RNA sequence: AGCGGCCCCCGGCGCGCCGGGCCCGGGUCUUCCCGGAGUCGGGUUGCUUGGGAAUGCAGCCCAAAGCGGGUGGUAAACUCC
RNA sequence: UCAGUAACGGCGAGUGAACAGGGAAGAGCCCAGCGCCGAAUCCCCGCCCCGCGGCGGGGCGCGGGAAAUGUGGCGUACGGA
């Protein structure tokens, strides 16, 4: 889309829209982060505070694996179990519970965040959250650990 | 209570049991033979020892073992090259230290 | 019988039986040439458990190189240059002695194919080997149906490729996390793989 | 010379690019050639399988992953010498094997073994001579029936049981899940100084 | 344009014989044998690599071992896998 | 793809990997040593027959040469005899 650029409408203008006084140079200050020190200090100080320095622990041979360890609400904690399994479960009379896996459905740890509807469950996961327990021996219903 | 496998702890792990199968002949390199200690000291009784050793005997003369351990770690290498060198060496002076004995 | 303790003898290097048999043949060797060949392998022990079958073709020489660094040949000092690279003393080779004294006996006889070397006697300022040297169209070599790999056209100068024992210690190659940086074919190739720009099509 | 806000960044082309640049113009004239050479490949072999022999049932590491059950390289020995099959015969009749692989559990050995016994049942094998057969050979018959199987035989699908709607124990409403991972964690790192302060008492208890 | 025709040449591969070559395999149990040495590794100096109390390579002196050896990303000993 | 990430660096400017996972391709093996079979081994010269524009096979050579400082067969870490 050259036709709709800025130049091809400045031709004309000797300067082409970067001044007469102080030309448009090659590289007046610096070529790309010099003088993070010395005299580019205000944009540093005023826009990336802490870019100088170290600071804790090295870590040479480091995996992201081992600490792979995604998460999940008690909000849609429902959302794994097709609808109609909720359904039949707030329908029967008999007391049973559906069983909810997390780990089958790509999470392992479970935690809490919001109001929960008030209907027995039993959670198969491999960690919890003290809260996210408490709400749910609070409606009835368990927590089951598995390795 | 209630117990269950946990994932994290002293004996963690899912519960799956196990086999005993043979092990792998390539898990046996050269261990020992009868044939091979039958020849390798015969040589030992054809040649005789090093000069870095031929002064280590004649400070284990003396019962200095710390020192002689400092005077073949410095040569050898580590000090449990330096160990098992020594240990054969308590021998192989013991076994003049026992025919002269006789 | 004999072939596994003659290889538990050349292992006495510091007794007084190797310290004479050397302390004679270095001398012996000294008054020689530089590369000559002689009619029989020194150590039949190693040379069996390198590939030498004792048949008509096989021939062997032996050859002295001299020992030490290499300092840069410039005059006087004078490496114009920023003060990193002023070393002229100090400086090490990559390749070693071994694949030197490969290399030149495998271009002094260009006629033949080499196959491995190794090592005899050592001096102040010499270091002595052996190598085996291969006829390529001699009819025993030839129609051997397992040892007729030479014969191709591929394995020329295997000696200043790199493909020799000697040669793949200097290459800096294996498996493992110690060897990272020779990934594909050698260390070239893991710096091409790197240092492009892949522009699809798209993007 | 950065503006006002911006985030910063390194561009690494500070080196000579334009020399090295891999274009990829070549891609649609290389799917074809590679789909000739495959189906070229698949008419020499007439009636044998396409995608290769089949290949074993292997789970994955990194716990990340050790969820799954994927592919393998080949068969073990002991998934051989169980099935009683010889391990080069078994070469020669389209079955992967490898010598590096060990079998720390049973129950991948058995459902191998039974994969085994499948493709033994489904297996059409021709006679040498047509004009005389073996004692396992197959008949006249299946011969006519004999074709191609396109795509990776037996295909490998993650299965997972399912259970239904049990009633609560109760018991289980006193069962405190986070105070036993946290015992858990005490107790697996102080392994070392409970066993070495009663060993300093029984150096200090013959006083 | 068309599984249109004709005339040559070289093959790929299928079948008949006529020649010579090679007599070889399993399973189950008893007794025997079994591995690469101036290299591994250690100190040091120099180049190198993202590799950081030293990843690799090269040089000098020292120089091994068989229930042994190397690796198990912080140097060091004692330990178990 | 992980990744412009763990890390290096007047810790400033800047350089910068791999493992796992999904895919293309899919193929694996032989010697030395340890031992057993009466050098059970090759190459070249001679005469004849067949074929010979990639110099080969079978028959004969009191015809000559290399190899016991080791030629061939079985046999190589998935155990083997
Ligand atoms: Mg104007
Ligand atoms: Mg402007
Ligand atoms: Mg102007
Ligand atoms: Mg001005
Ligand atoms: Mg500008
Ligand atoms: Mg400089
Ligand atoms: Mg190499
Ligand atoms: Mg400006
Ligand atoms: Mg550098
Ligand atoms: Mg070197
Ligand atoms: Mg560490
Ligand atoms: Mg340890
Ligand atoms: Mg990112
Ligand atoms: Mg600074
Ligand atoms: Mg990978
Ligand atoms: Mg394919
Ligand atoms: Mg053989
Ligand atoms: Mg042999």
């Amino acid at each position: 889309p050259s036709r709709l650029r800025k130049t091809r409408k400045l031709r004309g203008h000797v300067s082409h829209g970067h001044g007469r006084i102080g030309k448009h140079r090659k590289h007046p200050g610096g070529r790309g982060n010099a003088g993070g020190m010395h005299h580019h200090r205000i944009n540093f100080d005023k826009y990336h505070p802490g870019y100088f320095g170290k600071v804790g622990m090295r870590h040479y041979h480091l995996k992201r694996n081992q600490s792979f360890c995604p998460t999940v609400n008690l909000d849609k904690l429902w959302t794994l179990v097709s609808e109609q399994t909720r359904v039949n479960a707030a329908k029967n009379k008999t007391g049973a519970a559906p069983i909810i896996d997390v780990v089958r459905s790509g999470y392992y740890k479970v935690l809490g965040k919001g109001k929960l509807p008030k209907q027995p469950v039993i959670v198969k996961a491999k960690f919890f959250s003290r809260r996210a327990e408490e709400k749910i021996k609070g409606v009835g219903g368990a927590c089951v650990l598995v390795a | 209570a209630l117990r269950y496998p946990m994932a994290v702890g002293l004996n963690k792990g899912h519960k799956v049991t196990k086999n005993v199968s043979k092990p792998r002949h390539s898990r046996r390199r050269g261990r020992l033979t009868k044939h091979t200690k039958f020849v390798r000291d015969m040589i030992r009784e054809v040649c005789g020892f090093a000069p870095y050793e031929r002064r280590a005997m004649e400070l284990l003369k003396v019962s200095k073992d710390k020192r002689a351990l400092k005077f073949i770690k410095k040569r050898v290498g580590t000090h449990i090259r330096a160990k098992r060198k020594r240990e054969e060496l308590s021998s192989v002076l013991a076994a003049m230290r026992k025919a002269a004995a006789k | 019988g004999a072939y596994k303790y003659i290889q538990e003898l050349w292992r006495k290097k510091q007794s007084d039986v190797m310290r004479f048999l050397l302390r004679v043949r270095c001398w012996q060797y000294r008054q020689l040439s530089a590369l000559h060949r002689a009619p029989r392998p020194t150590r039949p022990d190693k040379a069996r458990r390198l590939g030498y079958k004792a048949k008509q073709g096989y021939v062997i020489y032996r050859i002295r190189v001299r020992r030490g660094g290499r300092k840069r040949p410039v005059p006087k000092g004078a490496t114009y240059g920023k003060p990193v690279h002023h070393g002229v003393n100090q400086l090490k080779f990559a390749r070693s002695l071994q694949s030197v004294a490969e290399e030149r006996a495998g271009r002094h006889c260009g006629a033949l194919r080499v196959l491995n070397s190794y090592w005899v006697g050592e001096d102040s300022t010499y270091k002595f080997f052996e190598v085996i040297l291969i006829d390529p169209f001699h009819k025993a070599i030839r129609r051997n149906p397992d040892t007729q790999w030479i014969t191709k056209p591929v394995h020329k100068h295997r000696e200043m490729r790199g493909l020799t024992s000697a040669g793949r210690k200097s290459r800096g190659l294996g498996k493992g996390h110690k060897f990272h940086h020779t990934i594909g074919g050698s260390r070239r190739a893991a710096w091409r793989r790197r240092n492009t720009l892949q522009l699809h099509r798209y993007r | 010379a950065p503006s006002r806000n911006g985030m910063i960044l390194k561009p690494h082309f500070h080196k000579d690019w334009q020399r090295r640049v891999a274009t990829w113009f070549n891609q649609p004239a290389r799917k074809i050639r590679r789909r000739k050479a495959r189906q070229a490949r698949a008419r020499r072999i007439a009636p044998r399988p396409a995608a290769g022999p089949i290949r074993p049932i292997v789970r994955c590491p990194t716990v990340r992953y050790h969820t799954k059950v994927r592919a393998g390289r080949g068969f073990s020995l002991e998934e051989l010498r169980v099935a009683g099959i010889h391990k080069k015969v078994a070469r020669t009749i389209g079955i992967s094997v490898d010598p590096r692989r060990r079998n720390k559990s049973t129950e991948s050995l058995q459902a191998n073994v039974q994969r085994l016994k499948e493709y033994r049942s489904k297996l059409v094998l021709f006679p040498r001579k047509p004009s005389a057969p073996k004692k396992g050979d197959s008949s006249a018959e299946e011969l006519k029936l004999a074709t191609q199987l396109t795509g990776p035989v037996m295909p490998i699908r993650n299965v997972f049981k399912k259970e239904k709607a049990r009633v609560i124990t109760e018991e289980e409403k006193n069962f405190k899940a986070f105070a036993s991972l946290r015992m858990a964690r005490a107790n697996a790192r102080l392994f070392g100084i409970r066993a070495k302060r009663a060993k300093e008492a029984a150096e200090q208890d013959v006083e």
